[PDB]
């Protein structure tokens, strides 16, 4: 009984790019005009993301092909540096990493997908959390229920959105096609270009965050038909389309609308919406939730096979990692996932988190380079289909630490929380993991509770 | 496996009877919870009550027009042609306005009647092409241009005594050339002085509509009576109309008070205009201590506020030596007034109040960029409640946007404000603890909240204090 590969390499592409294209095309345009000031410097600085995260798909798909096993970025650390840091990664990346991002774009999609109803006014707050609440417990029972459904989503809303990103670029095409231009003028688009690297870097966080997602990939491989060839032929085809996109994106967005006109906006999607087009302008935020559901979904699923390997190195109960037969799915672990996932719609402002943990969260990619470095160094006796030139992961490494090194120099009161939170797991690995001979007055509580979950889910443990 | 159990033993035991039925009544379970949080959202988004729909305004409801009466004396001596208008262009978006009355720049002699004609550029502004270009460079720094066609600008009577017909014959021509020639607006001025006045208006804003519905007009009074300025409201309602209404008095706040809602009541909450004369400046009527005070009530007031040229950096003619009342030269920098060198100052002049913070340019740019940025500015609701014996105090509310509160102190003493509302919608009732936006005096730091209640104002302030919407 094991997991069954069905991901083909379009399967892949679907999941990375509807993954990556969720809701920060359409949100954080503002956020890095705010702090970039002119909008030359906004589309140098979406560039620089883009080059940025290829560089680094292409260093994860270099270490996909070497180590090729399930759960990457965490099993890839586990291999390298023991099994504590491996434990902190998880422990970090289960609690406020995963179900946050998850709630974030489900709330996104479901504040987008009422605005035809309340156009010039605030959408009513809990009806969008209990429609985010919806999604996230409709898309969790179709992963529940089989993989090949899942895949059919991603594939699916992949398209959709990819033509709705079409049909905005065609819009800002035909409008300099009118022969005139309201900005992208040769000597005014770059006038307002602040400065201040400190005010820089966030905007470059602004822009990182869409895109964000970028190796889920590595997450849910193990799966895949014939890995060493279809994930870095995934990767390769996958985050160079993103990249285009989203340019071409931001330039259509600047040729409708100036500058603090999208400086004090709500939502620059409406706005081009309400210009280019009368009635029939619902398309644009009904296009926006339906991105945002399938960013969703595969965000659910990398989760759900994370927590899956991450229950076999002993790291976490034993309940997770358990096969329903018939169905072949981790049942358990996706109901663990949505569980957290409902749990994080109890905040008001949820998007002050990103900048408490931004620092572990490349400081923990650049962990797993140089562990790639030094594995080659090393252990030089492994089968590597895939060889990247190397100084590509050592710019990666040095652009790595300039934003962690950034982040301790301009916020550091935020990263002391971050770091305050993350060796709260240090109690938690010394209880379970490190602390065996445990009494009988727990180990038979267990045992108890894990056999009645398996009697109510019908899970039996994998070994095929 | 290592903490459960395995294949078989599950697979014989977690197959009786029972199990099953508890694990499909679990499901079914899952299934009418997920509809009953759905059913739940249903009737939450058709609980809220609905959101209300934008009245589609014009180009001039959405900031203030500037009037350049004299073009000579904007700029100065050796550049008083349209083309030098050009390059203020960059000055004048940064006080935001959205229009732009030009004086009468047509070619008129003197008195007589055949001589003038108002489809000719008097020679000493320019010709018709850099006029053109003019229109061409103000529509790409989004600000409209208005024409004055009042015909006799070099007289006494301003009408052409003589006769009546003719001199009207003619602006009905001149209205139909400019239009074809790409303006966005006409202005007559001193129109009491117009034989069979309301008639006339009626028939040049049909010509005005008929060219197009983004076109206005306005016309000027020197008038201080409601019965006439609404007698010529009557069969006129989308006309713009400056008049002397409030240039009479407001030693006391409860006179002005009475005269702002007075005319809004008298003219049924309709779109008008709020200025202080129709072409002099805010210092031929106002001492020098009231400047900011009146800045404040012209920009939150529900109509568009319309200034001369110099009303911003407070140019007063009296203030210099020999110079007509009617032109006062602008103070663009220190070597602006030629002769008497030594008479203007540093905190006189344009690039002197530039670089202040708590200058008069300085609050006239803080003030127009929230005018035509916020929506209960914008075509928001008034209110207005009785307060302390002196104040005015009201309120601009659209929906459900940010509200805004303004105090203003017409008198010399200090006071406490007491605002007594009790009159207010429910919708729009005031909250316990309000915000701050600006002052118009110095010892005050802006952005933390105060409350209502022991409000204390000293002599000649302003307040513009802001809440948002709530129960
Ligand atoms: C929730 C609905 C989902 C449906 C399926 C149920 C799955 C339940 C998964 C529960 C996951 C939550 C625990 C996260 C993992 C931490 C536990 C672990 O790593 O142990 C491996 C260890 C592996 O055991 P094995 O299965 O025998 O290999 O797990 C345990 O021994 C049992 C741990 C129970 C954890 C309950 C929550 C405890 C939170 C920490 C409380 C404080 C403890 C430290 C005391 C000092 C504090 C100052
Ligand atoms: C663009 C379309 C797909 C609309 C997407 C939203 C749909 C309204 C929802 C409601 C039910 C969902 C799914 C419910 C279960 C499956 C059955 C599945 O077909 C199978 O049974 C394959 C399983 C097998 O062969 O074993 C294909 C469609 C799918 C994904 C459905 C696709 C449509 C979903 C995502
Ligand atoms: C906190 C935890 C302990 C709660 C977990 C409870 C589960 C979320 C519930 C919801 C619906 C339940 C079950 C409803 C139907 C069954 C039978 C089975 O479905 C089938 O029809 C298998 C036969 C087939 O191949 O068609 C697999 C999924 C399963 C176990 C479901 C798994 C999840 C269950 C136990
Ligand atoms: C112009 O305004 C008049 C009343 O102010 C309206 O009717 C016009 O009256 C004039 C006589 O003064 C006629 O010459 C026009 O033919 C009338 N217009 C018609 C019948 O449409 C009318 O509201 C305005 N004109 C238009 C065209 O809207
Ligand atoms: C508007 O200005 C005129 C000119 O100063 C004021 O006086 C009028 O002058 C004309 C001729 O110049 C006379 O025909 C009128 O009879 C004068 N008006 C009155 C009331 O006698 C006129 O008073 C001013 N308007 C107001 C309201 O003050
Ligand atoms: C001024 O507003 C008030 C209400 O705000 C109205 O005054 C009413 O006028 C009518 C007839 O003129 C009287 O029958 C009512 O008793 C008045 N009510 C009040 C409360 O004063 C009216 O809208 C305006 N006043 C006038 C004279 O038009
Ligand atoms: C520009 O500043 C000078 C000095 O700061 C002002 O001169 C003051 O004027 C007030 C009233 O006019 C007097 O009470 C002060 O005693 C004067 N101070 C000095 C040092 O002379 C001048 O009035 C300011 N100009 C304007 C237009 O406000
Ligand atoms: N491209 C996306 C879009 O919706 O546009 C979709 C997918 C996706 C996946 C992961 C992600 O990481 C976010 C994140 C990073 C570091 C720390 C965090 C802490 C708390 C919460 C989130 C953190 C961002 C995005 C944005």
């Amino acid at each position: 009984v094991t997991l069954q590969r069905n991901i083909t390499l379009l399967n892949g592409v679907a999941i990375i790019v509807g993954t990556i294209i969720g809701s920060g095309i359409f949100v954080t345009p503002t956020g890095v005009l705010k702090e970039a000031g002119s909008p030359g410097l906004a589309l140098v600085v979406w560039a620089a993301c883009g080059v940025f995260s290829i560089v680094g798909a292409l260093c994860y798909a270099e270490l996909g092909t070497t180590i090729s096993k399930s759960g990457g970025d965490y099993a890839y650390m586990l291999e390298v540096y023991g099994s504590l840091p491996a434990f902190l990664k998880l422990w970090i990346e289960l609690l406020i990493i995963r179900p946050s991002s998850q709630y974030i774009v489900a709330l996104v999609f479901a504040t987008y997908l009422l605005k035809p109803l309340f156009p010039t006014c605030p959408v009513p707050e809990e009806a969008a959390k209990l429609v985010a609440c919806l999604c996230v417990l409709l898309l969790t029972a179709v992963n529940c229920y089989s993989v090949k459904a899942a895949t059919r989503v991603q594939d699916a809303f992949a398209a959709a959105k990819l033509l709705a990103l079409a049909l905005i670029i065609l819009l800002g095409f035909v409008q300099i096609g009118k022969g005139d231009v309201s900005n992208l003028d040769p000597n005014f688009s770059f006038e307002g270009t602040k400065l201040d690297v400190g005010n820089i870097v966030l905007a470059l966080y602004s822009g990182l965050f869409a895109y964000g997602g970028w190796n889920y990939l590595n997450f849910v491989t193990e799966e895949m038909i014939n890995p060493y060839r279809n994930l870095p032929l995934a990767i390769i085809i996958s985050l160079p389309i993103v990249t285009l996109v989203y340019v071409l994106t931001n330039l259509a967005y600047f040729t409708t609308l100036s500058t603090e006109q999208m400086l004090s906006s709500e939502a620059v999607a409406v706005d081009f919406g309400n210009y280019h087009l009368g009635v029939m302008s619902w398309i644009i935020p009904v296009f926006v939730g339906l991105s945002c559901f399938g960013s969703v979904n595969g965000s659910l699923f990398t989760s759900s096979r994370l927590f899956f390997v991450g229950s076999r190195e002993g790291h976490l109960p034993s309940i997770l990692s358990m096969i329903h037969p018939q169905l072949l799915t981790p049942v358990p672990s996706l109901v663990f996932t949505c569980v957290m996932t409902l749990l994080y719609a109890f905040s008001k402002d949820i998007f002050s988190v990103i900048n408490f943990f931004s620092f572990f969260n490349w400081l923990c990619v650049a962990l797993a380079i140089i562990g790639m470095i030094w594995l080659r160094h090393r252990k030089p006796e492994l089968e590597r289909p895939i060889k990247v030139n190397l100084a590509l992961p050592v710019f990666f490494i040095l652009a790595c630490l300039f934003l962690i090194a950034v982040s301790f120099w301009k916020t550091p009161v935020e990263c002391g929380i971050g770091f305050t939170i993350i060796l709260s797991g240090l109690p938690v690995y010394f209880f379970g993991v490190w602390w065996k001979n445990k009494p009988k007055w727990l180990l038979q509580g267990i045992f108890s509770t894990t056999v009645l979950c398996q009697k109510l889910m019908q899970v039996v443990p994998q070994e095929t | 496996k290592f903490t459960g159990l395995s294949k078989e033993e599950l697979l014989k035991v977690a197959g009786s009877p029972g199990w099953v039925r508890t694990r499909w009544a679990l499901l079914l379970l899952f299934w009418l919870g997920w509809l009953g949080m759905l059913a739940g959202a249903v009737v939450i988004i058709v609980r809220a009550p609905r959101c209300r729909e934008l009245p589609a305004q014009k180009w001039w409801h959405t900031g203030a027009l500037y009037r350049i009466g004299d073009l000579q004396a904007f700029q100065g001596h050796g550049a008083g042609n349209l083309a030098g208008l050009k390059g203020r262009l960059d000055y004048l978006s940064s006080l935001k306005v959205k229009g732009l009355v030009l004086g009468p720049i047509h070619k008129n002699q003197k008195d007589d009647v055949a001589q003038t004609d108002l489809l000719q550029i008097d020679p000493n502004f320019g010709s018709k092409e850099d006029f053109d270009s003019l229109l061409q460079s103000a529509k790409k720094k989004s600000i409209r241009v208005i024409l004055d066609l009042t015909p006799n600008y070099r007289g006494e009577n301003s009408w052409f005594s003589t006769q009546v017909d003719t001199v009207a014959t003619k602006v009905k021509d001149a209205l139909e050339f400019w239009l074809q020639a790409g303006v966005d607006g006409f202005q007559v001025r001193d129109i009491e002085n117009l034989k069979d006045a309301s008639s006339f208006l009626a028939e040049w804003q049909n010509i005005t509509k008929g060219f197009s519905e983004d076109r206005l007009l306005i016309a000027g009074t020197n008038s201080s009576d409601l019965q006439q300025i609404l007698s010529l409201l009557e069969s006129n309602k989308d006309l713009l109309l400056t008049s002397s209404y409030l240039s009479d008095s407001g030693s006391t706040g409860e006179h002005t008070k009475s005269l702002v809602t007075q005319y809004l009541n008298a003219t049924g909450n309709r779109w008008c205009s709020w200025s202080l004369s129709q072409a002099r400046l805010l210092t031929s009527f106002l001492p020098a201590q009231l400047l900011r005070l009146y800045q404040l009530m012209l920009f939150t007031l529900p109509g568009t506020p319309v200034f001369s040229y110099g009303d911003e950096i407070g140019l007063d003619a009296a203030a210099l030596p020999g110079q007509p009342m009617e032109a006062p030269v602008m103070l663009w920098d220190e070597s602006s007034f030629p002769d008497i060198p030594g008479a203007v100052s540093a905190n006189m002049t344009v690039k002197g109040q530039s670089e202040d913070p708590g200058s008069l340019l300085s609050l006239f740019r803080r003030l127009s960029d929230q005018r035509s940025k916020e929506r209960s500015l914008l075509h928001g609701d008034f209110h207005a409640f009785s307060a302390g014996p002196g104040l005015f105090s009201y309120i601009r509310h659209w929906d459900q946007n940010e509200r805004f509160l303004v105090v203003l102190n017409f008198g010399d003493v200090g006071l406490s404000a007491g605002l007594q509302a009790s009159d207010l919608p429910a919708s729009a009732s005031l909250p316990a603890k309000a915000d701050l936006l600006l002052s118009t005096q110095p010892g005050r730091e802006e952005g933390s909240p105060l409350e209502l209640e022991r409000l204390k104002l000293e002599p000649h302030e302003g307040l513009l204090l802001r809440f948002p919407y709530a129960a």
